[PDB]
């Protein structure tokens, strides 16, 4: 996706943090499930 | 915009997603919703 | 001043460029 | 810098596997097929990562005698060690059903 030129740097700055909290927290749990798997 | 963007994007990690894709893709789907939407709109247009 | 209030369309093309690198390694992770 | 400059800067930071800072990081354990006794003391630390994070990867190591410990930091760190799982299911397998 290219940034939508009338997005706020505030919005696009939020929805960035939320998404790599999102996918902090998938890392964990698809790791912890390869952990498993070993 | 979005939709092209990921295609563009998942055929860059070169990524052979193991769950393939279903068959056709969600958006095929929608584009042959969207010729129905196009058609009703004609023969709603023909009807007045 | 560039503020978090600043659009998308007003910020310097070096910043630009660098934004459509991250937006690119955000959409990464999910492709992953 | 402005705050935004930070704010930006400190948060691609967070993301970046080079970073001392990533927000993944998970610890594997590997092990060596050499059936030679390791010193943990001669195991070289990995780059991009920080003292502290290395002592409770050999801390937290469930045999120490057999298991070296690997850091992954990305999603490619995990399918690079998720297809290797598949190439040892494939392996042991064949062996079972043989």
């Amino acid at each position: 996706i290219g940034i939508n030129e009338s997005k706020l740097l505030e919005q696009l700055l939020n929805e960035w943090v939320s998404e790599i909290e999102n996918q902090t927290k998938n890392f964990y749990d698809q790791a912890k499930t390869i952990f498993v798997w070993d | 915009l979005n939709s092209v963007n990921e295609q563009v994007h998942l055929l860059s990690t070169q990524f052979h997603s193991p769950f393939s894709q279903a068959r056709p893709s969600k958006e095929m789907e929608i584009i042959v919703d969207s010729l129905v939407e196009k058609i009703d709109r004609i023969k709603q247009t023909i009807l007045c | 001043l560039i503020t978090e209030s600043t659009k998308f369309s007003d910020l310097p093309p070096q910043l630009k460029n660098e934004l459509q690198i991250l937006n690119k390694m955000i959409i990464n992770n999910n492709s992953l | 810098r402005s705050i935004i400059e930070q704010k930006l800067y400190d948060f691609m930071q967070s993301i970046s596997p080079n970073s001392l800072n990533c927000r993944f990081l998970y610890w594997f354990y590997n092990y060596q097929a050499n059936g030679q006794l390791v010193d943990p003391n001669s195991i070289p630390k990995p780059p991009n990562v920080t003292v502290d994070q290395w002592a409770y990867a050999l801390s937290n190591n469930p045999d120490p005698s057999i298991l070296i410990p690997v850091a992954a930091k990305s999603f490619d760190d995990l399918i690079n060690r998720r297809m290797k799982q598949e190439e040892t299911i494939i392996a042991l397998d064949q062996n079972t059903q043989e």
